């Protein structure tokens, strides 16, 4: 347990829908919040849902403002924060900021920075999962140039996923397509992620997308929360999540879940991850672990009683899964129906899915039995931006069965 | 129709009317001292009576109504300082 | 389950309605409903559950402020439009970390610090921007908000400063009653801001930063918690140079280990033989009896800007071969003399002159800092400041002065008929609107020549707040009834003279030089109560204990030692602030430009209303007056629309 | 015949080293026009000499006098008045001449440099150099502001100016 670890101030590094979902399990644990927000995006809700919130990255463009790692910093020493929790996306997979977070004295909530440099590599990641004995798919030894790379689809053959470490992809079915491929991804590798090292799997045809929620604490405890089936997606961008994968068999389920169990406690994960598989004719191979929390928790937390924000707020305190948090052990993890989350969103799907811009009008959200809403920047008279994700709500279902 | 001056938004030296009735009594005069919660006058909404009480000590500067006077919501009853 | 309620109960915003959200808030923090066990009868027998606390607000009183400014104007200046105003630019500095006086006298005492100052070679200046030079200029309308955005550039650009003028005078007053901020909170913030630099404050001996009779434990309790609240250097004056009223407050400065300046002001000319009454004589035996007291610095105080360089020269020298304590000089630029004036004393061995920033330099104000830095750069004794510093700092203040244009006196330059009438600039300005009020502005020239006349029927008076004052009204007094001085020997038995005029002669601002002119005393005091002795001396009794438990009940909570005193000072002017601090709030807090014009359609403003509190204001409409004068504003606050009713006054006064 | 402006705030002490030394002519604006960019005033360099060796030749009181008028007059002016009129020492670091200031103030704002007036005064002061220290009084002094200008407008430095 690292020095520090009591809690009674949580500044999140991020805005929006998870900023919100972060300050209420931090209310419902008695601490107080504090947000940041870039000026442009001085009318989020996340800004008015905090106990206090300060501006951050003024005069850069409203990204960089909320990658700006140490005006954050500073605002966390300035209003007296204890941790920094940094949701998802933006820098919660950042180690740069993780480890001058952990450098200014502050709790960061999330895996050890060793966690976050190997599972942020997904070279690194893959490795990682070799190592705990956990099927991959068959890619290249490391990073490799262009001519290690057409050396591994005359191996194995097309078609092949041409991924960066950073992700980001490409499918190449043939020669030209890996020539132009791996030239497109290089450059939003260097692009978009800063640096430009890049690998090559084996493309499987019409996988499942399968992934395991797990928590670790600081005294070696390990659960996981079942899985998530992710497969709904466009241009493999998921759309749709449900839980727990109900078509699979909760054989294959289970095996799935062991494997990334075998996985992270191979490496003493700490705090909340996922690792995520693709499957076909049951079998599954690793693909990734995300070293953080996820839009889609929360359908799993419907279908096992589990907060999961909470859960890595605690962790990060220090505190024992079983003893003092109060998960019960691994086969008594309760499994409880189905649920499914959509995100609405502003992507206009008669306008090739552009993000739409301009006055909420009218909001007016639906509730009742079996339905859970985790709102973002959607209310009457609020001005969407063109300068952030189009997410307006997340909503959920849950009941007994599938079909309801 | 001549409007009636409504009490100022945030003012607490202005009480307004919070629901439409009328005015049964009115207890004091421009010029009056007065103390936390010293009944200044009575309303009726629905025949139901409610007294107003002073916000705080203070000198009374006016009133804007009259024994009577019918009454909306906003509508300026009294002014202290 | 009960923590998930509890988050979202407090989370619901719902407006416009009342609803039953604060007593289901507190059902469920009792016990009784927290363990499982209420009972049919639990809530009927819980009177607790039926006290709720006052939902706090602050976002309606700003938005009341902005209202009623936008649509009102700011009293007693035009009700105009507001400008557009590009952020003032901050300074570039080249930091030099140097020990400072300040550092001295924490570490070592006040004697150290004059060793410091006797030791020094070049001469050193005291910065008046924070005090006397926009008392001149502005109306000491100077706001906190303002100063606290260059302060720390001050500390850390100018470490050289001896001090910076930053209270007394007319601060005290025109912070509560003006600008609706207290002086305290000022001293507090810059303290903080400011830790390297000596803060100097102008007191007056006899009565602190008030204008009434206090008795000594009462001038005794603000020196004590002035120098606690941080001011390091007091300038006590008595506005008749009469060293009784100096003397408790020089010990009591002493005793709290703080700096005392005793001043003697300067008026007449030490170079004109038909005035012998303040001759060079006069001042080096005020000089060697203040210097008897144990203050540690002398200062001169030309309030009016009257010193000639050949007198300064003349005045310093013999003053630094009658005493030894650091000489601090004081001059007005009035006359457009005021850099030669400290060019002359600064050739004379002068220790400490009073300077301001460029931009609020000259005319009334002190002599520019700046421009005396290049008048002695080539020659045998040269200013200590670092002048390219100073030089970025003063764009802030060209800046920030253009806020403050309503209250400007007029066109900045230089005005010689004050060797004439000796009028300190307020003593001019106020004058000025006296004599409107009274319609007589037409005559204002008649009334400088009367003020001058006066002067000479008093005996020759030191004229600086607020014996000027005295001079003023007696001048106006007299050009409004038509008298002369014959008139005024003839038939004063029948006038009913000025309230201050009164007083003077009551010898309620206590003894002057030469004693009063005898039968104009007894034509105008008539039957009214004489004293010759310290009026302090007849103050009535003052015990902290029932003010504080008076103030207390007045203000509904507990009163620290700095309120009391201020509620002491000025006692309705501290509780109509207090009443203003309850209607409007802290409008200390806003930006200048919205503080004194409010709103424009569309304008969005960013109030920082505490540390990661901001408010987010945008004016989207306002509405036409009805008949009554009621106007409905539209606002959006935070990302909430909000509708503000004000009553447009220039309906109501048609 | 002596001339100076009192920009910096040092016009009075300047003209009265300068009668010291025996100049017999100097040029003085009436107190309500003078100081700032302007000359020093003529009834306050009266009263600095007056007790010296040598004494200004001027009625003072009928100056003082007509001053009143010009004072009254100044206020007609007010659109145009340049802004508050007082001391600015960083005349010596780039020295324009006060028309070559407000000018080049103008021409800053309508080509929107209004923001960068600062980096404008420093660039001035480098220009003047660079053209091996000149005289700039009009119109060399609008040489030097074109320059500095067009310099800052197209991002160059003196080395860019060489290449
Ligand atoms: N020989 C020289 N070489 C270089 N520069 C010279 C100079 N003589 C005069 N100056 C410059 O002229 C300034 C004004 O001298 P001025 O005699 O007109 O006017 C003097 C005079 O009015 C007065 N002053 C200085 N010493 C005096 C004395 N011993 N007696 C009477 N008045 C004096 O103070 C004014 C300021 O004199 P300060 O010496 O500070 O500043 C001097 C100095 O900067
Ligand atoms: N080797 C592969 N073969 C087929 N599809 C893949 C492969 N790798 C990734 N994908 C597709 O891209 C999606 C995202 O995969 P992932 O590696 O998690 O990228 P991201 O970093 O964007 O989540 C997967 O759900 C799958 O649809
Ligand atoms: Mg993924
Ligand atoms: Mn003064």
């Amino acid at each position: 347990v690292p020095r520090g670890s009591h809690m009674k101030k949580l500044l999140v590094a991020n805005r929006g829908e998870i900023a919100v979902r972060v300050f209420r399990a931090c209310n419902e644990l008695g601490l107080s919040t504090v947000a940041v927000y870039a000026r442009e995006d001085e009318y989020s809700v996340h800004r008015f849902k905090a106990d206090e919130s300060y501006l951050i990255g003024q005069g850069k463009k409203p990204i960089d403002a909320y990658l700006d790692i140490d005006d954050i910093i500073r605002v966390a020493l300035e209003s007296g924060a204890d941790a920094i929790h940094p949701g998802y996306g933006l820098l919660s997979e950042n180690l740069e900021f993780a480890t001058k977070v952990r450098a200014a004295g502050l709790v960061f909530v999330g895996p050890e920075l060793h966690h976050l440099d190997i599972f942020g590599d997904k070279i690194k990641a893959k490795a990682a999962a070799d190592e705990a004995k956990v099927p991959g798919i068959p890619g290249t030894n490391g990073a490799v140039d262009i001519d290690g790379a057409l050396e591994f689809a005359k191996t194995y053959g097309y078609p092949v996923m041409i991924k960066a470490a950073l992700g980001g992809m490409r499918v190449a079915r043939n020669d030209a397509e890996m020539h132009d491929g791996y030239a497109r991804a290089k450059s939003e590798a260097i692009g978009a992620f800063g640096s430009g090292e890049i690998y090559v799997e084996k493309y499987i045809e019409n996988p499942k997308h399968i992934e395991v929620q797990i928590l670790g604490d600081r005294h070696g405890n390990i659960i996981h929360l079942h899985e998530r089936d992710c497969s709904v997606q466009r241009r493999n961008q998921k759309v749709i999540e449900i839980a727990p994968a109900v078509g699979l068999s909760p054989d294959f389920r289970n095996e799935i879940c062991e494997a990334a169990v075998k996985l992270c406690k191979n490496v003493g994960y700490v705090n909340a991850g996922t690792v995520e598989f693709l499957v076909k004719d049951d079998k599954f191979y690793f693909i990734e672990v995300n070293p953080r929390v996820q839009v889609e928790h929360t359908i799993t937390e419907l279908i096992t009683g589990v907060d999961i924000v909470q859960a890595q707020i605690l962790i990060a305190q220090g505190k024992d899964l079983h003893r003092e948090i109060g998960l019960p052990a691994q086969s008594e993890i309760p499994l409880l129906g189905s649920a499914i989350q959509c995100r609405i969103t502003t992507e206009d799907p008669q306008n090739g899915f552009l993000p739409d811009t301009g006055k909420i009008d009218t909001y007016r959200s639906p509730g009742g039995f079996g339905i859970r809403l985790d709102v973002g920047n959607a209310y009457a008279g609020y001005e969407v931006t063109p300068y952030f994700d189009s997410l307006l709500v997340k909503v959920c279902t849950f009941a007994n069965e599938f079909s309801d | 129709v001549v409007a009636k001056r409504k009490a100022e938004t945030g003012n607490p030296n202005q009480i307004g009317a919070t629901m439409p009735g009328s005015v049964l009594e009115i207890l004091v005069k421009a010029g009056d001292k007065v103390q936390k919660g010293q009944a200044l006058m009575v309303t009726e909404a629905m025949k139901m009576e409610t007294t107003i009480e002073a916000p705080f000590d203070g000198e009374i500067v006016d009133l804007h109504v009259v024994k009577g006077e019918a009454i909306q919501t906003q509508d300026l009853l009294i002014e202290i300082n | 389950s009960v923590r998930k309620m509890d988050r979202v109960l407090h989370e619901f915003r719902i407006r416009g309605v009342k609803t039953n959200i604060p007593f289901l808030i507190n059902v469920i923090a009792n016990e009784n409903f927290t363990s499982g066990q209420a009972t049919t009868t639990f809530i009927d027998n819980t009177p607790s559950l039926f006290n709720f606390p006052r939902l706090r607000d602050r976002g309606t009183k700003t938005l009341h402020y902005l209202s009623m400014i936008t649509v009102n104007g700011f009293p007693g200046i035009e009700n105009t439009e507001k400008r557009h105003f590009e952020e003032p630019r901050q300074p570039l500095l080249n930091l030099e970390k140097k020990k400072t006086a300040k550092n001295i006298l924490d570490e070592q005492g006040a004697d150290a610090v004059v060793d410091y100052v006797k030791n020094t070679k070049e001469v050193l200046l005291t910065d008046t921007t924070l005090r006397d030079a926009h008392q001149s200029l502005l109306a000491t309308r100077l706001r906190l908000q303002d100063m606290k955005g260059i302060a720390q550039a001050i500390d850390q650009g100018l470490p050289e400063l001896f001090s910076a003028e930053m209270w007394g005078g007319a601060t005290f007053d025109v912070a509560y009653r003006f600008l609706n901020e207290s002086p305290w909170y000022r001293l507090r913030k810059l303290r903080k801001l400011m830790p390297n630099t000596m803060f100097q404050m102008l007191f007056r001996g006899s009565n602190a930063v008030g204008y009434q009779n206090y008795p000594d434990n009462v001038i005794e309790e603000f020196i004590r918690v002035a120098a606690h609240e941080g001011i390091d250097v007091f300038r006590i004056f008595d506005s008749l140079n009469w060293l009784p009223q100096m003397e408790k407050s020089i010990q009591a400065v002493r005793d709290n280990g703080k700096i005392a300046e005793a001043t003697i002001c300067y008026t007449g000319d030490i170079l004109d033989p038909s005035r012998p009454k303040y001759n060079i004589q006069y001042y080096k035996d005020l000089a060697k009896e203040l210097e008897a007291t144990g203050a540690h610095i002398l200062a001169v105080k030309d309030m009016a800007g009257l010193l000639k360089p050949q007198a300064a020269y003349r005045l310093i020298s013999e003053l630094k071969d009658t005493v030894d304590l650091p000489i601090h000089l004081h001059t007005h630029d009035t006359s457009g003399n005021g850099i030669i004036t400290y060019s002359a004393a600064t050739q004379a061995g002068v220790d400490i002159i009073d300077v301001a920033t460029a931009s609020l330099a000259g005319g009334t104000s002190q002599p520019s800092m700046q421009s005396i830095y290049y008048a002695l750069e080539h020659g045998p004794r040269h200013a200590s400041i670092n002048v390219k510093n100073a030089e970025q700092i003063d764009h802030y203040w060209e800046d920030v002065r253009k806020y403050y244009a309503p209250f400007e006196a007029g066109i900045t330059s230089p005005q010689t008929e004050v060797y004439m009438h000796e009028m300190p600039g307020g003593q001019y300005t106020n004058l000025k609107s006296q004599a409107a009020a009274v319609g007589l502005g037409h005559r204002f020239d008649e009334i400088k020549q009367m003020y001058r006349k006066v002067n000479m029927m008093f005996g020759d008076i030191i004229k600086v707040t607020p014996s000027s004052k005295v001079v003023g009204d007696m001048a106006l007094f007299m050009i409004q009834n038509d008298l002369t001085e014959e008139d005024v020997y003839a038939r004063g038995n029948e006038l009913n003279f000025p309230e201050s005029v009164v007083s003077f002669f009551r010898g309620d601002l206590g003894q002057p030089v030469g004693g009063f002119p005898e039968k104009l005393q007894k034509i105008i005091v008539k039957d009214k109560a004489v004293i010759t002795d310290r009026p302090g001396l007849h103050a009535e009794k003052v015990d902290f204990e029932t003010v504080k438990a008076d103030l207390e009940q007045k203000i509904g909570y507990e009163p620290g030692d700095h309120e009391v005193i201020s509620y002491i000072m000025y006692p309705q002017v501290f509780l109509d602030y207090q009443k203003m601090q309850r209607e409007f709030g802290a409008v200390t807090l806003l930006d200048t430009p919205t503080f004194l014009h409010g709103m424009r359609l569309n304008e969005k403003i960013e109030v920082q209303i505490e540390k990661g509190k901001t408010l987010s204001i945008r004016l989207d409409e306002i509405g036409e007056p009805d008949l009554a004068g009621n106007r409905v504003l539209f606002f959006n606050l935070n990302g909430q629309r909000r509708e503000v009713v004000i009553n447009d006054q220039s309906v109501q006064a048609q």
